[PDB]
């Protein structure tokens, strides 16, 4: 028993040639009430990892605190905490996947769908998903909720398999992400125009972009639409 | 001053000494010698195994803790079993939860904290075993020395047990040479067998006598006994 | 709540508390058991000191554990009741689960385990009791006799004795018990059992009590009158030379 | 432990203090916007790996702890302090204030002087950091006693260290920067080592400063450390 | 599933099918529904495969433990009561098992105990258990005699399982046969219903609702 | 954290003494005198307020305590032990009796409960016996008036009159000389005052003496009217002025 | 007498040392490992001639491939045997195989450690160490025939041959001279019988001494009284001819 | 709770030692009743006799005890014994047979003798009861938890002297009135005080319901003791 109250919608992501991109809009919905508008659902952990969370926002806030406590705990008695023994994306993920699976097993889930994005210390891109059931999987593209249905097909047109990854630039990947965010804004009734986007590059590091907006929207064609069948005026 | 002050680990002497701890320290000196040393690429344990009789096995001094970590023992052997099992569990927990190999340094801290609790609890005794811990983690080769007082120190080389003062002086003398035996397992082991020799009023070291272990850059922790040590005698 | 160690090792290798428990047995009234060809007889002495007792109601030393097995003891009377109760419970439990009464060896092994456990547990002292357990295995005619002691050691005996002056009666039994010619029947088995007590009791009126066990749950106590006739014939016969 | 002497003393605690006095010397210095911590690390043998037996410990992100006496007892105290700081932050969201944290440790150390089944801690601990209202430095004895300090020292070199600290308080009543206080810490440790000149030593420094570390606890390493070592080597001769 | 065991002049016959199902899906045709606990003890399985496999394997362990403890083979009465009592502890939790414990001891003679997950435990000469039980009963009961030869009694067991394998959608595969004596369990082979049916029809002249 | 004395601290000595109970009784002997006298229509319990400082305010510390509306107590020995015993006695009157039978316990049974609490401190692990003797005076419908003594061992005895503490032997002697079975309450109060004067060094007035009675019902102390079968507490602490009034014609 | 788990100034555990003394007071038990089996023999030592000697159980089966002989405070050995049997059967249940002899021994030695009170780390349900030692003989596929000496200290050694109990000093020196890697099971049987004969107070017959072995083919067997008697004849005739 | 090198339980022995200083209590079993008599520990004129019971307690309608030792220890045990009798009544719908109650109490004492590090109860009991299996019964239990049955028995001070006197004058065919006399004579002879007066005694009988077929416990009021003390010729 448990049910989500305040929620966040899609988290979408993909691998490009040198890293990962992840985005989520800034809305906290309360059923059909678009209740909160400055909600950050991208959580940087160190400078190699961003965790994207959708689902229940109270559980998201709980997971934020777990992530922060994990940075604290790793720094304890660790002279290499900002070098060789810094938290890796894969460490953060395995931790979360453990928590998620334990909580579902106790019949008390964290009502979330989570994407961990980042770069390993050897330069490898890391992109993995975990949800309220402890189900985990990895793919060149990952998305949650509506993003799964609508962003993935668009993103998969760019990175359809492993070999497509060396062929994909930051510019191309970000363009695809930004476009998929527009599509989501067109068709998801729980989406917002404002979103955050983060790039984690093996050369550039972490670029966190706040207060992005869907631009270049097509609405003009609406004027020609009259009635629902026979009506002419 | 030593009279009424050594009945338990929960009493300080008027000098500020804990005699039960000091007595536990004394069981290590009663133990058969073992040597540890490392270069930048490998770490080696060398141990003199001891038989009860000429009809008997020679008792094991080396225990594997994980693929990248193991230890040698001097003192109460059943205490080494208790502490290595704990260490195996800590190694395990780290892999399962965080997908992370336990830092040799953290293994040191965990052993220290465990020993400490027994130097302060009524009804219990301190551990009566010294341990030498080798491993290869994300910052290379490591050697540790554990005293059941809870003091753990990181060293390039060391020895514990009866007559170990010889081997220690030897290593102290050879420091600049063995630290640089990189990429050569056989030379590093040779220098370890060399070191344990300075601790023999015993005799010649035989094929039943000798126990060697190695871990390193591309070598999991591995124990050599019997016929497999002959090429070092 | 309290589990501090009271039973520990001595420099020379003994457990003092177990050894001192044996001393408590030594001072308890004597008990004896001998087995015939088709029976086992158990005898116990009652002390001279107090003889204004009510014999109807005073707990006797021979106790039925089940309908085919008996137990007697020497040592602390109060300690014996704890062992007897647990043994009785185990007997019913065994009938419940295996659908068969206990063997004499099984019951003994169980009582002995209880005794042993009280020698390695914190905050408890050993039982100041040694026991003689006797009876017949279900559907068996071969008589059984076992002895347990505070340590938890147990073994079988053709005849045995425990308690004060047991050394004397053991000596008597060692001379008078023949293994290839064991007491042919109940009467001569009872007689030998009474003779061995007469070495230690020194008027032995209702001071000696006897219980006879036969195959298939046939267990009977002997009355004053029935014992009297045994004592009478013993000293009357053993006079001439 | 739970035992008062006929004149109100606790011999066991007094004996625990002896273990502390037997320890390596450690100090803390409170500057105008932070705190500095230094400690003497005895080099028993060339075999000890340099820089790799770290004594100074962080609690949360804004607190440093150093101690003299039984090292394991100190680690035990820092584990507890970490549980205690996490518990505070979990409920109150804000990182634990230094005085708040001081009492947490204090009450814990004091508890180990109440019961016959326990021994007092064999350490004195110097600790502190920056909070909502400035720098704080503390020292905590085996009895659980603790006060705020302008500067503090414990262990074998304690008397000479306290003398040097006392001079600084007189010559600089108007505060004293974090960068100076680091230099001066290296100095005081060097002067305190005079006692133990038979064995060589290694210096460890950490600091927490509002302007120099942004109120976070940070180990002094690299050039900053070497500069402080050069200053101490210079001023000893 | 169909399983049976019956007592006769010359001991005990035990016979079982080898079909495993999940709903209407046939999971396996070659499953082992007899557990050989010891050289004198057999257990049969019906119901939940896991529940049966797991607890009758466990039973074997408990039986072996009795041997070491008491220096004697466990009675059939007692082996069955161990399983009966365990299963009774689990009552209402949803265990699903229909079980026969069959064997020989000196004291008991040949003995069969039926034990199920409701906690019922019964001693008797003839039991059929499983979804096919009624079919097995039909053939077994109408041809059972105490004085059957060993060869005939083995055949009746075999024939009764085939009957159930024919009519019960949830039985089939093969027959596994056992004979229990004084010295007692002897395996009498695996018999694939594929061949056995046509063979038995041919030689016996039975099964006349079948074409070909 | 955890107790290392899970064994009895009161044990038998070779001669049969229970040392700690004997030593507790010695502590009671050094205590300030308290006493109780039973009359035909009342009981009086009395004691001296020996003050620790004249800067102290002796009214803030009562030695005479209400336990139930019809039961009061006084003590000799260690005050703090008394204070906590009164708490537990008040509570046990409710938990073991009033919450069950909807009425207050009769005197003997409450005394019985207190005695149990003291007995347990005599057998339990890791504790010393209470260093007090109590006098408990009460009334109840079916037993009339009564007076009990309770000792560190948990023993209780019914008394017509008795004294405990310092000058108890002389006071018990003075009471045997003066007591009879026709005493009215005012007579018992008078004797209580006389007996107490021999035991009191300093000033002897309503500010230095403490006195209470178990008499008849005080409807004016009930706090409410309208239920006729509720008539008010029989326990009554005498005021300083009430005491001084009786000390004039003493 | 202060603590049950106190170190001496030399660094030894008092109570552990004294339990080893209790073992020296026990009946002699001898084990000899060959490539054709492992022989276990014990001195029965009846305290009186009325004791029925065959009720003396100092050799016990643990599993078909593992047996053991005991010496010392023999009542202490019951719960150790129970644990051993459970561990072996449980292993077979969990793993459909025989437990390794070395693993079985390590299990029994873990149980031996569980004395004290709790020991700030786990939990202890025993007030004193066991006052008994075990010789554990068996076969497994990896290491063949094996002999282990399980001590209440929690340590255990593998031996080619081993004596425990009151005659162990004399018997061990004897075993040092007589043992060789080529011994047959029959030669081992005879040696055990010979060395018991030497150290025993009483005259060795089939009633005051007991023999057993463990072979891969037939498992663990306690020889009955007729079989040992015939082996005693054979020893009498062998020595008398030398 | 530990053993001596002699095989004795120190604390039990010392508890027994303490009991031999308590007021003597005597029980005598006759064919038609039981007598319980006990001497109060030297008192005062000011002790309330009418509401005092330090030695004689009712366990149920058919069973009573006489106490020697610590009263507070005894009340603890009496209370559990009372509860135990009612549990039995509730379970079986029959009054508890006397031995069953005695055994249980004796087992509680034995326990303190064997585990827990607590001191034993410094108490000896004489139990006087009736049931339809053994009729009138008399038992005794001490701090060891041992218990025995008797026709006549004493506990507390001077048990040795009291026992000899009872052994002398007791006869199986006695009536209750003869037993009343014997108990008072024996106490008179063994007292450590001037005269055995009413104020120093507790007395009780278990007869046959005055006239009924039932069993009646009479716990003598002070006046009745004074009367029965003159009748037997000790005034
Ligand atoms: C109990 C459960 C929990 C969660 C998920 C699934 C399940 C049931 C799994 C199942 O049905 N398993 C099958 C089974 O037991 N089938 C039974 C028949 C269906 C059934 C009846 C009653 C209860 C549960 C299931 C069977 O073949 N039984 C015959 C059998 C076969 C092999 C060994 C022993 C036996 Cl008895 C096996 C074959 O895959
Ligand atoms: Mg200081
Ligand atoms: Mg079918």
């Amino acid at each position: 028993t448990q049910q989500p109250i305040v929620t966040g919608t899609s988290v979408i992501s993909m691998k490009y040639d040198n890293g990962v991109i992840i985005a989520a809009d800034n809305l906290g919905s309360y059923g059909s009430l678009l209740r909160f508008n400055g909600v950050e659902r991208l959580i940087p952990v160190g400078d190699n990892t961003v965790v994207g969370i959708s689902g229940d926002i109270s559980d998201m806030q709980h997971i934020e605190r777990l992530l922060k406590d994990l940075v604290t705990e790793n720094a304890y008695d660790n002279p290499l905490a900002d070098a060789e023994e810094a938290l890796e994306p894969s460490y953060i993920f395995e931790y979360l996947a453990t928590v998620m699976y334990q909580r579902r097993s106790k019949m008390n889930p964290l009502w979330n769908a989570i994407i961990v994005a980042g770069v390993q210390s050897n330069g490898d891109q890391f992109l993995r998903y975990v949800n309220l059931l402890g189900v985990t999987y990895s793919s060149p593209t990952l998305a949650t909720g509506f993003g799964a249905h609508m962003a993935n097909p668009l993103l998969r047109k760019v990175v359809d398999r492993e070999s497509d990854i060396p062929k994909t630039t930051v510019q191309v990947a970000e363009e695809a992400i930004v476009n998929a965010m527009r599509v989501l804004y067109y068709r998801d009734a729980r989406s917002s125009r404002n979103f955050s986007l983060a790039i984690i590059d093996k050369n550039t590091g972490l670029t966190f972009k706040k207060n992005l907006q869907v631009e270049n929207m097509k609405w003009d064609f609406a004027k020609d639409i009259k009635g629902y069948g026979t009506q002419k005026i | 001053f030593r009279n009424n002050y050594d009945g338990d680990t929960v009493t300080f002497s008027p000098t500020g000494r804990l005699f039960q701890v000091e007595y536990a320290l004394e069981a290590i000196k009663q133990g058969s010698v073992t040597v540890g040393l490392r270069s930048n690429t490998h770490a080696v344990l060398v141990a003199l195994k001891r038989n009860a009789d000429e009809l008997s096995s020679y008792q094991k001094k080396i225990i594997k803790c994980d693929e990248h970590m193991g230890l040698s023992l001097a003192g109460l052997a059943p205490d080494a079993r208790v502490l290595s099992n704990y260490l195996r569990q800590q190694c395990n927990y780290s892999s399962l939860v965080f997908n992370r190999k336990l830092a040799v340094e953290r293994a040191g801290h965990l052993l220290c904290d465990k020993a400490q609790k027994n130097t302060q609890s009524y009804g219990g005794r301190p551990y009566g075993v010294g341990l030498l811990i080798i491993g290869y983690d994300k910052s290379g080769a490591h050697l540790l020395e554990f005293q059941p007082s809870g003091n753990v120190t990181e060293l390039y080389g060391t020895a514990i047990g009866a007559r170990s003062q010889g081997a220690k002086t030897y290593l102290e003398r050879t420091l600049d040479t063995f630290i640089k035996i990189d990429g050569n397992p056989d030379e590093l082991i040779k220098a370890g067998v060399e070191a344990i020799s300075q601790s023999l009023r015993d005799e010649s070291l035989t094929v039943d006598n000798l126990s060697i272990a190695i871990v390193g850059k591309d070598t999991p922790f591995t124990i050599y006994d019997g016929e497999a040590v002959a090429k070092y005698i | 709540g309290y589990d501090r160690a009271l039973s520990i090792f001595s420099p020379d290798g003994h457990i003092f508390q177990v050894e001192y428990a044996l001393e408590a047995v030594k001072r308890g009234t004597c008990a004896v058991g001998v087995k015939g060809k088709n029976c086992v007889v158990l005898g116990c002495e009652r002390r001279s000191t107090l003889k204004l007792q009510d014999t109807r109601i005073t707990p006797s030393k021979v106790s039925k554990i089940d309908s085919h097995v008996v137990l007697s003891f020497s040592g602390l009377n109060a300690d014996s009741r704890i062992l007897i109760e647990k043994a009785r419970v185990e007997a019913q439990s065994h009938r419940l689960t295996l659908e068969d009464p206990v063997t004499v060896e099984y019951l003994t092994r169980y009582v002995a385990g209880v005794q042993q456990r009280y020698t390695q547990s914190g905050g408890v002292r050993p039982f100041g009791v040694s026991t003689l357990i006797a009876g017949f295995d279900p559907r068996d005619d071969e008589p059984k006799l076992y002895q347990t002691e505070p340590s938890g050691i147990y073994s079988s005996w053709s005849a045995q004795t425990i308690g004060r002056n047991s050394k004397t009666v053991r000596e008597f039994l060692e001379k008078n018990y023949d293994r290839k010619e064991p007491p042919a029947t109940v009467e001569e088995c009872v007689k030998l059992t009474v003779r061995s007590l007469l070495e230690v009791v020194q008027t032995g009126a209702k001071n000696i009590e006897i219980t006879v066990v036969k195959p298939d749950s046939d267990i009977v106590a002997l009355s004053s009158e029935e014992i009297n006739q045994y004592v009478t014939q013993i000293e009357q016969e053993k006079q001439e030379q | 432990n739970s035992v008062f002497s006929p004149d109100g003393r606790n011999f066991q605690v007094e004996y625990a203090v002896k273990a502390v006095e037997n320890g390596t010397t450690s100090i803390g210095i409170k500057c105008n916007d932070g705190v500095v911590f230094a400690v003497e690390k005895l080099i028993t043998s060339k075999l000890l790996v340099p820089q790799k037996n770290v004594k100074i410990q962080v609690v949360d992100r804004h607190i440093g702890c150093v101690y003299s006496g039984l090292i394991p007892d100190g680690r035990h105290l820092v584990n507890r302090g970490r549980e205690e700081a996490a518990s505070f932050k979990k409920l109150y969201k804000t990182p634990i204030p230094i005085p708040a944290f001081a009492d947490r440790l204090g009450q814990y150390v004091q508890a180990h002087t109440l019961y016959n089944s326990v021994r007092p801690f064999g350490v004195s601990t110097i600790f502190g950091g920056v909070d909502k209202n400035g720098a704080h430095l503390y020292m905590l004895e085996p009895s659980g006693s603790y006060w705020g300090y302008k500067g503090a020292a414990t262990g074998k070199g304690r008397q000479s260290a306290k003398a040097e600290l006392e001079k600084l308080v007189d010559h600089h009543p108007e505060g004293l920067s974090a960068r100076e206080a680091v230099k001066q810490a290296a100095k005081i440790i060097y002067l305190a080592h005079e006692d133990n000149k038979e064995k060589d030593f290694e210096l460890e420094i950490s600091w927490c400063s509002l302007s120099e570390t942004n109120g976070l606890h940070k180990f002094v390493k690299g050039d900053l450390l070497q500069e402080a070592i050069d200053f101490a080597q210079k001023e000893i001769n | 599933t169909t399983t049976l065991a019956f007592r006769f002049q010359g001991g005990i016959i035990v016979a079982v099918d080898s079909r495993a199902t999940a709903g209407n899906w046939v999971a396996s045709q070659t499953v082992k529904k007899v557990i050989e606990i010891n050289p004198f003890l057999l257990g049969t399985m019906a119901g939940g495969a896991a529940d049966c496999q797991f607890w009758e394997t466990w039973l074997g362990s408990q039986c072996r433990l009795h041997e070491l403890r008491e220096k004697e083979r466990i009675s059939v009465a007692a082996a069955s009561k161990i399983l009966s009592n365990l299963v009774y502890q689990y009552k209402g939790a949803g265990l699903s098992m229909g079980t026969m414990i069959c064997g020989y001891t000196r004291k008991e003679g040949p003995t069969i105990y039926y034990v199920d997950s409701d906690g019922t435990r019964l001693k008797g000469d003839i039991f059929c258990v499983g979804s096919g039980q009624t079919f097995a009963y039909g053939v077994l009961d109408s041809n059972y005699k105490w004085d059957l030869s060993v060869e005939d009694a083995l055949y009746l067991g075999k024939r009764s399982i085939l009957a159930a394998a024919h009519r019960d959608a949830y039985s089939g595969g093969s027959v596994n046969l056992y004979h229990v004596t004084e010295d007692g369990w002897i395996y009498h082979g695996n018999h694939d219903v594929g061949e056995l049916f046509w063979k038995v029809k041919e030689e016996e002249g039975s099964f006349n609702n079948v074409i070909g | 954290m955890t107790d290392r004395y899970s064994f009895s601290l009161t044990t038998f000595s070779p001669s049969g003494k229970l040392g700690q109970i004997d030593y507790a009784l010695t502590a009671v002997k050094q205590g300030v005198t308290s006493l109780g006298i039973k009359a035909t229509n009342g009981v009086v319990i009395a004691t001296e307020k020996k003050s620790s400082s004249p800067l102290a305010m002796s009214e803030t510390l009562s030695k005479v305590s209400l336990l139930t509306p019809d039961i009061g107590a006084v003590y000799s020995g260690m005050g703090p032990d008394y204070r906590v015993l009164v708490d537990k006695s008040r509570k046990v009157a409710h938990t073991s009796y009033k919450r069950i039978y909807g009425e207050y316990p009769p005197t003997k049974l409450l005394v019985s409960e207190v005695a149990k609490i003291m007995q347990e401190a005599t057998q339990s692990g890791g504790v010393r016996p209470f260093g007090v003797s109590l006098l408990i005076a009460g009334h109840d419908e079916f037993n009339g008036f009564s007076l009990y003594q309770v000792d560190p061992s948990g023993s209780y005895f019914p008394w017509k009159a008795t004294a405990i503490g310092k000058g108890s032997v002389a006071a018990k002697t003075f009471l045997e000389k003066r007591w009879n079975d026709e005493l009215e309450l005012e007579d018992a109060i008078h004797i209580a005052l006389l007996t107490l004067k021999e035991s009191v060094e300093g000033e002897f007035n309503g500010d230095t003496i403490e006195l209470a009675i178990i008499g008849d019902e005080n409807p004016d102390l009930l706090g409410y009217t309208g239920i006729p079968t509720d008539k008010g507490p029989r326990f009554r602490k005498l005021t300083s002025q009430e005491i001084n009034d009786r000390l004039e014609a003493l | 007498d202060r603590g049950v788990s106190t170190f001496s100034p030399e660094g030894r555990l008092f109570q552990v040392e004294y339990s080893l003394e209790a073992i020296k007071l026990g009946s002699t038990a001898i084990g000899i490992a060959t490539k054709e089996g492992v022989v276990l023999g014990v001195e029965k030592r009846a305290t009186s001639p009325l004791l029925e000697s065959d009720s003396i159980e100092k050799i016990v089966e643990i599993d078909r491939h593992i047996g053991c002989a005991m010496s010392g405070l023999t009542a202490d050995a019951r719960s150790m045997i129970e644990h051993a049997r459970t561990a072996a059967v449980t292993h077979n249940l969990y793993y459909d195989e025989d437990i390794n002899v070395e693993s079985l021994t390590q299990s029994v030695c873990d149980l031996a450690l569980r004395f004290g009170e709790g020991a700030s780390g786990e939990e202890r349900l025993m007030s004193r160490p066991f006052g008994v030692a075990l010789l554990i003989a068996g076969h497994d596929a990896d290491d063949g025939y094996q002999l282990f000496h399980a001590e209440p200290s929690g340590t255990f050694y593998r031996y080619n041959a081993k004596a425990i109990g009151s005659g162990s000093e004399g018997a061990q020196a004897e075993l040092l001279n007589e043992w060789h890697s080529s011994l047959t099971l029959k030669e081992a049987e005879l040696l055990v019988l010979k060395i018991l004969k030497q150290v025993m107070e009483e005259k060795l017959d089939e009633n005051n001494a007991q023999l057993s072995c463990i072979t891969k083919q037939d498992g663990f067997k306690i020889y009955d009284n007729e079989k040992t008697a015939e082996l005693i004849k054979e020893l009498k005739e062998k020595e008398a001819a030398e | 709770t530990i053993f001596s090198p002699e095989g004795r339980l120190y604390q039990v022995e010392y508890a027994l030692e303490s009991i031999s200083h308590a007021g003597t209590a005597i029980g005598i079993m006759a064919s038609d009743g039981i007598v319980l008599a006990a001497e109060r520990k030297v008192t005062s004129t000011l002790l309330e006799q009418d509401t005092s019971t330090e030695k004689l307690y009712k366990l149920n309608d058919k069973i009573a005890v006489a106490v020697a030792g610590l009263t507070a220890d005894a009340e603890i045990l009496i209370n559990t014994a009372r509860i135990h009798a009612q549990n039995y009544l509730k379970t079986y719908n029959e009054d508890i047979p006397v031995e069953i109650l005695v055994r249980r109490l004796s087992d509680i004492k034995q326990g303190y003798t064997q585990h827990g590090g607590l001191r034993p109860f410094g108490v000896s009991f004489i139990y006087a009861g009736y049931d339809d299996r053994y009729g009138y019964q008399l038992y005794t239990s001490n701090p060891s938890g041992n218990y025995t049955g008797w026709k006549a028995i004493s506990v507390g001070a001077n048990t040795s002297a009291a026992q000899t006197l009872l052994q002398m004058d007791y006869k199986d065919d006695m009536k209750v009135d003869d037993a009343i006399e014997l108990a008072l004579k024996t106490l008179s002879k063994t007292t450590d005080s001037s005269a055995l007066t009413y104020d120093r005694l507790e007395f009780a009988t278990i007869r046959k319901g005055a006239n009924d077929g039932e069993v009646y416990q009479k716990i003598f009021k002070p006046q009745e003791i004074k009367d029965i003390l003159v009748k037997t010729g000790i005034t």
